[PDB]
């Protein structure tokens, strides 16, 4: 019949993907997060109440442990792109830094792969920025076997985030439809007595400069609070509101997240797989 | 390990070799056929648009041969670039879990990889690389300290060893000789 | 009959009169709050949606401003502590400095207090910490024509907060009883994961110095978050986060603010002569 | 303003002087008795200890004088006391709201207020002070730059006036005249 999903999440930053899971109201059964930054694991520990199995670094995880921790039915990932990304001049390629932090995806996504005799349902998805170059996009897509889709939260959310999808996750290509309760505009996500200059947010990343004056409160100029960007992205309200983290904090951890409508409109054909409450 | 074939069961090797040609290497222990035009060898350089469907149309294979570039010669590609290649390609060339016939893969670096490079490329092969004074990582049942190897690869780095022939011998035992 | 509460706050600080006043359930009809810290004035401004007028400073209220924004039914107040408290070594008394703020409450008061012969029922209350000296302690005492009560929040709260209550309000000096919500424990203002090495902590003030390493994580030291900070003082969680304030702003405002439950021990009788929801 | 009174109604001030004695100085217009040796003048100095009832039970007052200290002068006090237990007293001494009657009262300074301290003075008192060359806060009938000012208290402060007698003039068109 339906069972509960069991996850591997690597680089799994702020817990997006049990987030969603539990939004959609799929029963989550088993959620292995390597992640790395303590700030981050914090996040996921705190607002989830410890039902995230923390790993630590993605490569310390040897097959041994993917065989014990497994099976696993869902296997999400987004590589950092701090050197796969037109913006950073020092720039190391997908081979070097952090670039080559996708093969241990790669890696991993094969040791979970079941076997050619067991027909169970596998799905899996791999995201990262647009503004890479066609010599690391295509080499990506020569490792996975298969090629993205792009899919802009502007659509659904209240700021530009052009992302690539690679997957074999049920219906990715399909239009992409924003649902009811999603925040728009940029004055759907700000606070009382604060007006929004414009409609759209362009893309926010951990700097500050994500124009970098975009609200007037009391007649006066001010930047967006951080609970204006959990709204921004889709995140509950205090979402990052943990570990005494600052503006900047919690600014990094969002510019680095992925759009919470997006996933749940990647995530959302799982519940037809899945049992759910 | 795998068990050992009687002598007329045994058949000539079909090996891939990236990057680095060993056809006139492989002549000199016999697991090539001499004479053979349609060798038994394919050797590919260049693998960065080969898909999954090419090795298996191109295959079988029994043997999968990757190696670095010679020292010095020129950085082409990033030197994590051909393990990250030789690890897609395997998994392309390994026979199916209902075929379990004899398959061996080799990759060997001439002192090209660096410190953190060495550790990817054990994890990916699953196994420590041990010196033969190159470094092989394979499944062959064949199988000094680091100062002196880091200061001989400055020297030469500032200014094609095919000495791996001796670690081919115990594929005498599952192939065929001097065919 | 029985008509909303029309309340002027001196020194309002983050709202604490209003927030205790909505969670009685009393029909607040006006709150005019004299305040003038940006960070502060944010909190009640986002946390309430505007229902509290903002007067700025105390010294600028005119009699005329009594006589429009009245009747007044309550009028709370807190002067600073800053030069009234033995922790500081270079204090300026109560005539001196930030000590005088407090005759800006007795001037207030008087304007606010109906006349004689107007027998409508008329609430106050000063509040002021108890490491003050004696003579300090006898001269509002003086000014205000009353005497104080010390209502310690350690028996209500997980704190101590030994502060004097100067005042009219019925039954002052009834025993203080803990609510069944109180958390009353450091371990009950805890998040996940973290461990309480104290029953009770030491008095908190806005320095970050407030013992120093009072809880546990994954067995290593750590001090107190934002939102333990808010649950401690019976704030709600996420009360302070506002304004892209850190740690330290956050910890500023809840050091010198009201404990709630011991406001709401104070303000509970006005149910029974006010509007109630 | 008050209305004045007729001649043959009018009957003796009951003047307080908290913390500067008058009596010696009222009497140059006649506004108390000579023999009168408890007087219609109450006089207190030190105030703290003074209760609202404490007022009350020493009987009516019409004038309610304060004034700070000399110049020539320690400061026994902060200047900012004196004003705020003047108004503190004053609030005691005044009529019912039932029952009115003629009241005065008076704050002088002899140049003892800072800048800081004149601006609570005048929010406290109502009214801006009045310079007679000492500021003058009353609510008493009728009624040089500090340039000037700052300077003269410089050269006072490196080294008990009472000129202040000329406002009190319409006090005696509400209250008898002793000759
Ligand atoms: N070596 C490593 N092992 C595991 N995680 C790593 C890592 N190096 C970087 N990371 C992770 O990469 C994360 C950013 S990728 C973005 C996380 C995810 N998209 C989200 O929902 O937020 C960082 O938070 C960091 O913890
Ligand atoms: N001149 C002034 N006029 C009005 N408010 C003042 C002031 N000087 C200081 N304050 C206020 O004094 C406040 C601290 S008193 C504590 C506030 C209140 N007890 C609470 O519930 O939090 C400060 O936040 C500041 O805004």
């Amino acid at each position: 019949r339906r069972r509960p999903i069991r996850v591997l999440s690597l680089f799994d930053g702020i817990a997006t993907g049990y987030l969603v899971l539990k939004e959609l109201g799929i029963k989550v059964g088993k959620y292995v997060a390597s992640e790395v930054c303590e700030e981050s694991i914090a996040v996921g520990t705190v607002k989830h109440e410890g039902n995230i199995k923390y790993v630590n670094d993605v490569r310390n995880i040897t097959k041994k442990n993917i065989e014990e921790w497994g099976p696993f039915d869902l296997v999400i990932g987004g590589s950092p792109c701090n050197d796969l990304s037109n913006v950073n001049p020092a720039r190391k390629g997908l081979y070097e830094g952090t670039g080559r932090l996708f093969f241990e995806f790669y890696h991993l996504l094969n040791y979970s792969r079941p076997k050619e005799g067991d027909d169970r349902p596998f799905f899996w998805m791999f995201e990262n920025v647009v503004a890479m170059k066609v010599g690391d996009k295509r080499d990506i897509s020569r490792f996975l076997e298969c090629n993205p889709v792009m899919i802009d939260a502007i659509k659904v959310s209240a700021a530009h985030r052009a992302r690539y999808f690679w997957g074999n996750l049920p219906g990715m290509n399909r239009p992409v439809i924003a649902s009811k309760n999603d925040k728009l505009e940029l004055q759907d996500c700000l606070e009382y007595n604060r007006i929004a200059k414009l409609k759209k947010v362009q893309t926010i990343t951990t700097k500050s400069n994500s124009q970098l004056f975009p609200v007037v409160m009391n007649g006066k100029e001010d930047v967006l609070w951080c609970t204006e960007l959990e709204r921004i992205f889709g995140f509950p309200v205090h979402y990052t509101d943990v570990s005494n983290m600052g503006r900047g904090a919690r600014q990094k951890l969002l510019g680095r997240s992925w759009s919470v409508p997006v996933i749940r409109h990647l995530f959302a054909p799982l519940k037809d797989y899945f049992a759910c409450e | 390990m795998f068990e050992t074939v009687p002598v007329w069961r045994r058949q000539p090797v079909r090996v891939l070799s990236l990057f680095e040609d060993i056809k006139k290497e492989l002549t000199s222990l016999g697991f090539l056929e001499s004479g053979s035009d349609p060798g038994q060898l394919k050797h590919v350089v260049d693998v960065t648009d080969t898909v999954r469907k090419d090795v298996e149309e191109w295959g079988p294979f029994d043997l999968v041969y990757g190696a670095t570039p010679p020292l010095g010669h020129t950085c082409d590609r990033p030197p994590s670039w051909y393990l990250f290649q030789f690890h897609r390609l395997l998994q392309y060339a390994r026979p199916k879990p209902g075929s379990p016939r004899p398959f061996f893969w080799m990759f060997v670096d001439n002192l090209v990889l660096n410190k953190e490079d060495l550790d990817v490329a054990s994890r990916f092969l699953e196994m420590e690389p041990v010196t033969i004074p190159v470094r092989v990582w394979s499944n062959i049942p064949a199988i000094v300290s680091e100062e002196e190897l880091s200061l001989l690869a400055q020297n030469k780095q500032s200014s094609p060893t095919k000495l791996v022939k001796n670690c081919f011998l115990p594929l005498r035992e599952y192939f065929k000789y001097f065919s």
